[PDB]
C-alpha cells in the first residue's frame, strides 16, 4: 500500500486500467500464499469441547 | 580426536545443539531441569518484537517524508 | 492480452473501473479451471526420493 | 455380417483402433513389436508443435498490424 501511495504523491497516476492490474493481480498472490501457510488441520479439539 | 575442528553439518544438528544450549542456560540460574514451562524462548521473543516495532515505526516515518515534504515552501 | 491490447491502440479506452471489472473476474476462471486438473493423487516418486 | 457396414461406434473403440495402428505400423519399419518405448507418437507430436508455432507467430504479426499500421507517416 505505501508502494502504491507514493507514487501519486508525485502526480504520474501511472495508475488505473492498465497500470493497476499489476498491483490488483499482485495483490490476490499474496494472500494465496498464507492459505498454503495455513495448511492442515481436523484435528477437532477445542475450548467448548473440553 | 572426534567431533573436533570444521567439519560438514545438517539442519537436524542445528536444532539440536540450540535443545541442549538452552536446557543449560536453564541450569544456571534456577537449578533444576525439569523444564515444564520455557521461558527463555518467550524473554527473548520479546526482545525480537520490541525491535520489529521499532523499525515499523521508523519506516513510517520514511513514508510521509515522501508524502508532505517540507520542501514545499513560497 | 492481446484482445484487451488491440482495444487501446484504437483510442476507444473503454477500460478502467467498471469495464476492467470483467477481464478481471474473468481471469480469475481462466487460473481456476487449470488448478483443478492438480488434486490427483497422494503420493510422491520424485527424483530426490528415488 | 458382423463388422461390416457403417453402424455406430463407441470411444474406448476409437483408442482401441489406433492402439492397433501404431503397434502395426513400426511392424513394417523396424519388424519387432517389443515397443519398450514408442518413439512414433514422438516423431508424429513434433509435427503438431511446428505448425501451431507457425500458427501463434502468424497471429502475433496480426496482432502487431493493429497496434501500428501503414498510414502513420511523419
Amino acid at each position: 500500500g505505501g508502494m502504491v501511495a507514493m507514487v501519486f504523491a508525485s502526480g504520474s497516476h501511472v495508475f488505473g486500467g492498465i497500470g493497476s492490474i499489476f498491483p490488483l493481480f499482485m495483490m490476490v498472490g499474496i494472500m494465496m500464499m498464507m492459505f498454503r501457510g495455513m495448511g492442515g488441520g481436523q484435528q477437532q479439539m477445542s475450548r467448548p469441547k473440553l | 580426536g572426534s567431533g573436533y575442528g570444521l567439519g560438514l553439518s545438517t539442519r537436524t544438528q542445528v536444532t539440536g545443539y540450540q535443545f541442549l544450549a538452552r536446557r543449560t542456560a536453564m541450569a544456571l540460574t534456577r537449578w533444576r531441569v525439569r523444564m515444564e514451562i520455557e521461558p527463555g524462548r518467550r524473554q527473548t521473543l520479546a526482545v525480537v518484537a520490541s525491535v520489529s516495532a521499532a523499525l515499523v515505526i521508523c519506516l513510517g516515518a520514511l513514508l510521509w517524508s515522501f508524502i508532505s515534504p517540507s520542501g514545499q515552501l513560497n
